[PDB]
């Protein structure tokens, strides 16, 4: 059943992102800051289109989970689920690999 | 010491302190002391093995020609079937020679460093010169005098030349050494190398 | 045997080529008198061609489909004499020449004006230096181990 | 206590650490951070091999075949695993792979979250219930024993892999039996030289 597999994969990916790899991702994204040209950020250089969307990332979740993290982990889960479905659909046999 | 070629001055680096010194170095190999030490050790080993090899390929042939023990020839000694396959013997020889030659190499690099036994710590080799371990390797307690070293070096050089002659004169003529000597002695003037081809 | 090649004694195009060469030689041979020197020279040429083909058949080369011998440079033990042994001989000779030249250059570098020694060679020193190349691999190995090969 | 008598020791290896015999011909551990990472990785590898060796050896002593054959069922479509001779109801490639990935990723991340340099190799506490680590006198001896046994286990695993490569579809125990059948003909010699 496609629905069961999709829901399971998406839920497992979201659970892994929210509870396990949150701190590692936050630390890594803090280590590599905003992209810089000649020692200044793209917005500081004079590009208005490169302004960070601070309002969008704000969230009321206690740990800080926002929309972007949900989108990323859901995309990963959906890719995994559809890979599983497509691979299980056909009847390929390696025949002793 | 002596001069290999009369009327020619000996090389300056060869001072006669080394045993078996005759000033024979026309190609200038031992112009550096480290090369001299390495080549001294190499000449000892190559020649200490050659004497044993020459004896092994000479004496059994003579004793067989006498008619006491029937032994295969030195060239055909590898075809005979033994109690074990050649591969197992080669592996055992490789392992044992690896161990002993690594010990000798470590002795050469740092003199007096591998004298101590690694298992029974109470036994160690007495201090001495490189290339002449002595101690257990000299069970009969013969004094390492200079004359003995000169005799050993001369015998080793003769054995090396004899081994080269064995190999060459068996490659050219399919017979062995002793039969070649007997054939030459049968008619000396019609059995030399120049008579052939 | 290797890469779809045929041994040169088995192949028929080899014998066909030999037949064509012999016929071409005999076509010119028929013109001259039997006692004339050109007839003897052409007979010697025919004998040489036959000997060459016999030797090529004996040596175990592999002719292709066209009937000409091919060389294998893989390193297969059955074809070491085609490439590997002449390569070793050439390397030995080239090392000899290079070592002799470098030794002569270093020997004449000491003097005040080596240029006059380069444009006008001195024969005794070069004659002394030349024969040291017979043992060039050992000297090169020892100099590399010591550290005298590379300038600093 | 050197790895080779007469060979000078490197500066960074003095002998204080457990299993320190001054073996580093290539000098891969001059940087202290690299040395610490190498120590932790070596301990992990030794523990993994020490746990793995009995797992390879216990089968092929009973009726079950060997370690290589036990992985064959996943290649065949619709294959099912077995344990001790009884099929497992939940034995199939996707679910097993998913569970293994989840559990091992979780435990490895939890291990990696540690910050103390000493605890990354010898955590202690809830991981040793018997309590052999309280006395400091025996701790160094136990560490040395563990390091030596782990090195032996790594060498054993390499031997297993090379033996399997030499004889396809063959276990270590039957290799030992074949060697014991005729010790002077069934050796490494006939494989080294063909
Ligand atoms: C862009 C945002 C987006 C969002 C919010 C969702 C959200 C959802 N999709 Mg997905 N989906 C997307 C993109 C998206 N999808 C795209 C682009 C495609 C086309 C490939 C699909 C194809 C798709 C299918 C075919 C199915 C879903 C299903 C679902 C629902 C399952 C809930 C779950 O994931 O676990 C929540 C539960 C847990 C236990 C935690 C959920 C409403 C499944 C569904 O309907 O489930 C009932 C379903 O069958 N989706
Ligand atoms: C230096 C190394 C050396 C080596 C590698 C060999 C090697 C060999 N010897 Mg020789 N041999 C040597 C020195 C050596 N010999 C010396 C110094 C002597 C004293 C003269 C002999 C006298 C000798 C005898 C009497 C016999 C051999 C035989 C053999 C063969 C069997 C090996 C064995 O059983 O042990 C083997 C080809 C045996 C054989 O069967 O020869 C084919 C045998 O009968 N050897
Ligand atoms: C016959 C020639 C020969 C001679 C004169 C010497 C002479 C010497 N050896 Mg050397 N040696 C030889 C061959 C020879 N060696 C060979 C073939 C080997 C390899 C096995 C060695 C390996 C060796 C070692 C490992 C050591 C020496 C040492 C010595 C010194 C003291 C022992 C002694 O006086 O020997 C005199 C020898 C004889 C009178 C020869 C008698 C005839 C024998 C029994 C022949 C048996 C062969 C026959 C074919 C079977 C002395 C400089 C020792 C030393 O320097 O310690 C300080 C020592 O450590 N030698
Ligand atoms: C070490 C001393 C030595 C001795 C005593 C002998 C002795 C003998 N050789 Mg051997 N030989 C030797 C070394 C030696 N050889 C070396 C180093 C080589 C390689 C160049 C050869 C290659 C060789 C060949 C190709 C032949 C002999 C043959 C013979 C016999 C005839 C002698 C002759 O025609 O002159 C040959 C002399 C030399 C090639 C050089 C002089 C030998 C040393 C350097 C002199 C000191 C004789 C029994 C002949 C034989 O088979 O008889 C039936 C023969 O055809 N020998
Ligand atoms: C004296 C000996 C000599 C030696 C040892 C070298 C050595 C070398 N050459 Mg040089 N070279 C020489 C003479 C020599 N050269 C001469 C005379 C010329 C002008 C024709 C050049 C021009 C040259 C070029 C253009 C290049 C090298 C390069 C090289 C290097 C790689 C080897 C190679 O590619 O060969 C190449 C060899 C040749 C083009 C010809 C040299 C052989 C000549 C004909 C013989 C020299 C013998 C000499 C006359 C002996 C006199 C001594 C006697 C009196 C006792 C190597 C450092 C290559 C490089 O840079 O690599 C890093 C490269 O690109 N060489
Ligand atoms: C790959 C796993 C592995 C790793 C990471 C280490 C790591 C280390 N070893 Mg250990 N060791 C191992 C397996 C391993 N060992 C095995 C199998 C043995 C038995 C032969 C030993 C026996 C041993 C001794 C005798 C000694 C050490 C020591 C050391 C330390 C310093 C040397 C070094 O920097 O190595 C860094 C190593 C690596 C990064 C791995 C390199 C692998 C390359 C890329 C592959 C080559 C292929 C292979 C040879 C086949 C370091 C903690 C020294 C010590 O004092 O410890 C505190 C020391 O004296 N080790
Ligand atoms: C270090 C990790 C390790 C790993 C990953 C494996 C992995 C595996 N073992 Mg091995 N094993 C190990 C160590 C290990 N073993 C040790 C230390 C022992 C000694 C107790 C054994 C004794 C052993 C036996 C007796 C059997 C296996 C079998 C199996 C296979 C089936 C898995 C299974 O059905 O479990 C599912 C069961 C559970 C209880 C779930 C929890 C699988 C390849 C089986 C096999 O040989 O396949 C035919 C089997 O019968 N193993
Ligand atoms: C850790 C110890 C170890 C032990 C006890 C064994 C034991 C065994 N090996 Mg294995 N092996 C090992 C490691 C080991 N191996 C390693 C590291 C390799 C990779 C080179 C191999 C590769 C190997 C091959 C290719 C073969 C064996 C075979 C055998 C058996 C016969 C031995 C023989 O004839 O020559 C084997 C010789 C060697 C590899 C020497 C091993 C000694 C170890 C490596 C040294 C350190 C050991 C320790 C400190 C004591 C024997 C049961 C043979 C067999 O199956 O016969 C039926 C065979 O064909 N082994
Ligand atoms: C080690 C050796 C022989 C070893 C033989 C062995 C082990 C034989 C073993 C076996 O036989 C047995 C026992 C029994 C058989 O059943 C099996 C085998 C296996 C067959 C020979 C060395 C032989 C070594 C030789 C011949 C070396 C010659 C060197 C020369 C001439 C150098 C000359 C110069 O270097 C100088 C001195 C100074 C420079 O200035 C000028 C030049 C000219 C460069
Ligand atoms: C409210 C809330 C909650 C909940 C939450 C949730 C439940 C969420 C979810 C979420 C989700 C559920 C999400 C999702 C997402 C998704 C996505 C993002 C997707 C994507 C996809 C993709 C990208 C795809 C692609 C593709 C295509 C299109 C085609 C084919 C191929 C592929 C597959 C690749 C809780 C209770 C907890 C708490 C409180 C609050
Ligand atoms: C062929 C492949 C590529 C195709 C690319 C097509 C791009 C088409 C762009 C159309 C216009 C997009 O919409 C445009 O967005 C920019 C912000 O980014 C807005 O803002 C722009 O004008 C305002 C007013 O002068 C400026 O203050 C601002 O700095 C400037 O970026 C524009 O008012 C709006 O019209």
């Amino acid at each position: 059943s496609p629905s069961i597999v999709i829901s399971l994969s998406t839920g497992l990916s979201l659970f892994l992102g929210r509870f396990v790899f949150f701190n590692f991702q936050r630390e890594n994204v803090a280590k590599q800051g905003l992209p810089e040209q000649n020692g200044k950020t793209h917005f500081e250089a004079g590009d208005d289109r490169a302004k960070e969307y601070v309002s969008l990332l704000k969230s009321n979740d206690p740990i800080g989970f926002n929309i972007v993290d949900v989108l990323a982990w859901g995309s990963i889960g959906h890719i995994v689920a559809y890979y599983i479905l497509a691979t299980s659909s056909n009847g390929y046999d390696p025949s002793f690999f | 010491k002596g001069e290999w070629l009369p009327g020619l001055a000996s090389p300056d680096y060869l001072t006669g302190s080394l045993a078996g010194d005759n000033g024979f170095d026309p190609l200038g190999l031992a112009e550096d002391p480290e090369n001299l030490k390495w080549f001294v050790q190499a000449e000892l080993v190559n020649g200490r093995w050659a004497m044993l090899g020459v004896a092994g390929m000479l004496l059994p042939e003579v004793f067989t020609k006498i008619g006491i023990i029937n032994v295969p020839e030195w060239y055909d000694a590898g075809k005979e079937q033994y109690f074990a396959s050649s591969s197992t013997l080669f592996v055992i020889e490789f392992i044992l020679f690896h161990y002993v030659e690594i010990r000798r190499w470590q002795d050469i690099k740092n003199p007096g460093s591998v004298n101590q036994d690694p298992i029974f710590k109470q036994y160690s080799l007495p201090k001495g010169e490189v290339g002449y371990p002595g101690g257990i390797f000299n069970p009969l307690n013969f004094a390492p005098t200079q004359e003995a070293k000169e005799k050993e070096l001369a015998n080793g050089r003769l054995a090396m030349l004899a081994f080269l002659g064995f190999v060459v004169q068996h490659n050219v003529t399919g017979k062995g050494p002793f039969e070649n000597l007997l054939q030459h002695l049968s008619d000396p003037w019609h059995n030399t190398i120049v008579q052939t081809f | 045997d290797i890469s779809g090649l045929t041994p040169c004694k088995d192949s028929k195009q080899f014998a066909k080529r030999e037949k064509q060469q012999i016929k071409k030689l005999e076509s010119s041979l028929k013109l001259y008198a039997p006692e004339s020197a050109p007839a003897l020279a052409l007979n010697a040429q025919i004998e040489k061609t036959k000997r060459r083909f016999d030797n090529y058949g004996k040596y175990g080369l592999l002719c292709g489909s066209d009937g000409l011998p091919h060389l294998i440079v893989n390193g297969d033990q059955r074809h070491w004499g085609e490439f590997i042994t002449p390569g070793i001989l050439f390397l030995y000779i080239a090392g000899w020449i290079g070592w002799v030249g470098r030794s002569y250059l270093i020997a004449i570098s000491g003097e005040k004006k080596p240029a006059m020694k380069e444009i006008i060679i001195d024969v005794p020193l070069a004659s002394r230096i030349i024969f040291r190349g017979f043992i060039w691999p050992v000297a090169a190995y020892r100099e590399f181990l010591n550290g005298d090969l590379i300038a600093k | 206590a050197h790895w080779m008598p007469g060979e000078p020791r490197p500066a960074y290896l003095d002998g204080s650490a457990p299993g320190d015999f001054g073996f580093d011909p290539l000098g891969l551990g001059e940087v202290p951070a690299n040395l610490e990472r190498y120590k932790e990785s070596e301990l992990i590898h030794c523990r993994w091999a020490m746990l793995a060796v009995p797992g390879i050896l216990v089968p092929e002593a009973l009726g079950y075949g060997n370690w290589v054959k036990a992985q064959e069922w996943a290649a065949l479509p619709g294959g099912q695993a077995t344990y001790l001779g009884n099929p497992v109801p939940w034995g199939t490639l996707p679910t097993i792979l998913a569970i293994e990935f989840l559990a091992i990723a979780f435990v490895e991340h939890q291990r990696s979250m540690e910050k103390d340099p000493e605890k990354k190799k010898y955590p202690g506490g809830a991981f040793d219930p018997l309590g052999y680590s309280k006395d400091p006198k025996k701790l160094e001896e136990l560490k040395v024993k563990e390091i030596k046994n782990g090195r032996l286990a790594l060498l054993a695993f390499v031997g297993f892999c090379v033996q399997q490569s030499a004889y396809p579809g063959t276990g270590p125990l039957e290799n030992l039996a074949t060697h014991l059948a005729d010790p002077w003909h069934n050796n490494i010699g006939d494989i080294v030289i063909p």
